[PDB]
């Protein structure tokens, strides 16, 4: 029941995508642009990772 | 046949709709994804895109905005579902691209329009962890200029003593709303905290999505549009009111449902608001 992932801040996003899978098998995975606003719906299986303009993970991903 | 989704009974609409108040002449702006406008039981009145790259505010590329504008005002036929405010005034206000994100400036832009386009109610079924004195500006200019501003109050569910609370549903200016389920228990993501303001049905709301399709959601996204509805009904009911005496009956004449930290004041009854 592993929901966060605060060990990935500041990881690529090729390398943030392995750990996930990882603990989270079934999980689909979305980049968006750090600091954006976004859609309050929650999906069970989804892992959001905002990231910077270097492509590391900006903030803490969290599923929903 | 047409179906009732379970919120739209939950929170009392159809009382209204039977005393032949359905949210006639109410202009309410769904700031979102955008609205698939050609969806047979949709009626979007106008619009406008703040996606530089995505002009058509007609096109929902994400779902999401298609979703929640259902939840507010899906037609009265013998197709589909029925939104809480059949007879509203609908418009596409998107902020958003197809990934379900906006930067703050393409929210602060669509809150402008809506309130130089004289919109009565605003739905904001979005957020993001953090503040701006921009943001918070333009929801406050919103509610002095008469608007009702109502957005979801986020999916972070608890954090110890911590208010969960999203932006901008942390704003006082705005009616920040949590998720319940059918048996108005509070939904494990909904997010929790001093800034939330009332519930609404979050779970399995069953609504319209984009290519002439239904399915249900989950998320204080599907809450938000139940009470931007509401208000939209009381309005139609009560054309005179001011924001201010809207949202006091709204919160005024919930059922209640437990501590406040978990449920604001409760669930809304917009029969009983519209008294
Ligand atoms: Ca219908
Ligand atoms: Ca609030």
């Amino acid at each position: 029941l592993k929901t966060e992932w605060p060990e990935l801040v500041g990881k690529s996003v090729e390398e943030a995508k392995k750990v996930i899978l990882q603990d989270k098998p079934e999980a689909q995975i979305i980049v968006l642009p750090v600091g954006t606003i976004v859609t309050m719906e929650y999906r069970i299986d989804r892992v959001r990772l905002f990231v910077d303009k270097l492509d590391n993970i900006a903030e803490v991903p969290r599923v929903g | 046949a047409q179906s009732v989704p379970y919120g739209v009974s939950q929170i009392k609409a159809p009382a209204l709709h039977s005393q032949g108040y359905t949210g006639s002449n109410v202009k309410v702006a769904v700031i979102d994804s955008g609205i698939d406008s050609s969806h047979p039981d949709l009626k979007v009145a106008g619009g406008a895109s703040m996606v530089p790259s995505e002009t058509n505010p007609f096109q929902d590329n994400n779902s999401h905005g298609t979703h929640v504008a259902g939840t507010v005002a899906a037609l009265n036929n013998s197709i589909g579902v029925l939104g809480v405010a059949p007879s509203a005034s609908l418009y596409a206000v998107k902020v958003l691209g197809a990934d379900g994100s906006g930067q703050y400036s393409w929210i602060i832009n669509g809150i402008e329009w809506a309130i130089a386009n004289n919109m009565d109610v605003i739905n904001m079924s979005l957020g993001g962890p953090s503040g701006s004195a921009a943001l918070k500006a333009a929801v406050d200019k919103a509610v002095a200029s008469g608007v009702v501003v109502v957005a979801a109050a986020g999916n972070e569910g608890t954090s110890g003593s911590s208010s969960t609370v999203g932006y901008p549903g942390k704003y006082p200016s705005v009616i920040a709303v949590g998720a319940v389920d059918s048996s108005n228990q509070r939904a494990s993501f909904s997010s929790v905290g001093p800034e939330l303001d009332v519930m609404a049905p979050g779970v399995s709301i069953q609504s319209t999505l984009p290519g002439n399709k239904y399915g249900a959601y989950n998320g204080t996204s599907m809450a938000s549009p139940h009470v931007a509805g509401a208000a939209a009904l009381i309005l139609s009911k009560h054309p005179n009111w001011t924001n201010t005496q809207v949202r006091s009956s709204l919160q005024n004449t919930t059922t209640k449902l437990g501590d406040s930290f978990y449920y604001g004041k409760g669930l809304i009854n917009v029969q009983a608001a519209a008294q």
